[PDB]
């Protein structure tokens, strides 16, 4: 079986450094060209750094959005692949993938996340949304003003927690939502958010 | 660099009918060794790609003799009969003639379903919030198809623009249907400009739009 496994993603502020690490096993990885793909949600999957075999002498080919700040290197003796990325800059943010050709981009590791923001690590402020509609009554939290991602809210069946949305502040914003039966309707949501050691329980009348 | 312009963004697909996805090249991609390498892959939900077809038609290991693809030079497609459930995702075209190697937009194989009207709730800013200095004005649609809607917020008698923002969950994977949050964001200070908050929602499914409004301070 092909096997990718890319580590190194994480959070780092503008004009800073990143080093990523792929590591592959399942095919005769000195013989194979890599690859680096990166996927965001405005910019869709985007191919951004190539490194050929001993036969091309190890040659490396870049996406004009990254040649000169971000580095391609392979060590055959460990079939490992690195992307060394400077300047990092917020249209850099993404899901990290590392891939191996022989068709094409035959298999893709899991992705390893990179996010680059100026913003300081803040808690969410939760706040209830509070009262039917084709017999459902709803009922939620407002988790505001927060990064980095992810929270988590659980309530002690018609959950729907919404995808974050960046606010021109930099912070983040979801809606989690209850939907009951209205005639079926104490409702606490536990809000988590581990980066900031923040924990609410919001009592929703 | 080569630009892969693939159509639609989103297809809606019956389970048991064909899917049919379009990808055009804005430059040749017969390389000189006489390939074209033109590939489609497959994204599900929270998963990596995968590599589905490549150079034009040949399936990838472990993939289907429902998936098909056809074309030659700038004009592709990728032809799916026999829709199943675990087909659906985003399907990327790809160019790995000329580098850079590049990608088409993707294409969303959604399921179609039977058109399915939103219940939906406004909830007005907590009084705790509004300590704070700002109101966020939630509107909310559950349980929808199509995904499309319009959600116009209304204070007073009259209309409010670009101070709304929405986000919109993955198509559900019992139910096959959309939820929606619009969310008004206001300074107090604007918020108590008014007295009457309203969304109104128009949808396939609804005979005519459906308004949920609340009285500020009720
Ligand atoms: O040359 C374009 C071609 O590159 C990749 O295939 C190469 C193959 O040409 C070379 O001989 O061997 C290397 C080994 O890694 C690759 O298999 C792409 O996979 C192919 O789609 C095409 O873009
Ligand atoms: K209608």
């Amino acid at each position: 079986e092909v096997k990718l496994e890319e580590s190194g993603g994480g959070l780092v502020q503008p004009g800073r450094s990143m080093k990523l690490s792929c590591v592959a096993s399942g095919f005769i990885f000195s013989d194979y060209w890599m690859n680096w793909v990166r996927q965001s949600p405005e910019k869709g999957l985007e191919w951004i750094a190539q490194i050929r075999t001993n036969p091309y002498n190890y040659e490396t080919y870049y996406s004009d959005s990254v040649k000169g700040r971000f580095t391609i290197s392979r060590d055959d003796s460990k079939s490992s692949v690195y992307l060394q990325m400077k300047n990092l800059r917020s249209e850099d943010m993404g899901i990290y993938y590392c891939t191996w050709s022989h068709y094409a981009l035959d298999n893709w590791g899991q992705g390893t996340s990179v996010t680059v923001s100026s913003a300081s690590t803040k808690g969410p402020s939760v706040f209830p949304l509070a009262p039917t509609s084709g017999g459902t009554a709803a009922l939620g939290c407002l988790v505001k003003d927060y990064f980095p991602e992810p929270v988590t809210v659980s309530w002690n069946s018609g959950v729907h927690t919404f995808p974050a949305v960046l606010q021109s502040s930099g912070l983040y914003s979801l809606s989690s939502v209850v939907t009951v039966p209205s005639s079926s309707l104490t409702y606490i949501c536990n809000v988590n958010h581990k980066p900031s050691n923040t924990k609410v329980d919001k009592k929703v009348e | 660099d080569v630009v892969m312009t693939q159509t639609p963004l989103s297809l809606p697909v019956s389970l048991g009918d064909q899917a049919s996805i379009s990808c055009r090249s804005s430059q040749s991609l017969v390389h000189s060794d006489g390939n074209t390498y033109f590939h489609w892959y497959l994204q599900k939900p929270g998963q990596s790609p995968k590599l589905l077809i490549h150079r034009i038609s040949n399936r990838f290991s472990g993939v289907p003799d429902r998936f098909s693809g056809s074309g030659s030079g700038t004009d592709f497609t990728l032809k799916i009969s026999r829709v199943e459930a675990e087909d659906l995702g985003v399907y990327f075209c790809s160019q790995s003639t000329h580098i850079p190697w590049t990608f088409g937009g993707g294409t969303k194989l959604e399921l179609k379903r039977t058109v399915a009207a939103p219940s939906v709730f406004i909830f007005p800013p907590s009084d705790e919030q509004l300590k704070s200095g700002t109101a966020s004005v939630v509107c909310l649609l559950n349980n929808f198809y199509p995904r499309e809607a319009k959600v116009q917020w209304k204070v007073d008698n009259a209309l409010q623009s670009g101070n709304s923002q929405e986000s919109v969950t993955e198509q559900d994977s019992k139910d096959s249907t959309y939820s929606l949050s619009s969310t008004l964001t206001l300074s107090k200070a604007d918020y108590e400009k008014h007295k009457v908050y309203a969304c109104e929602v128009t949808h396939q499914g609804l005979s005519s739009p459906v308004t949920k409004s609340f009285n500020r301070g009720e």
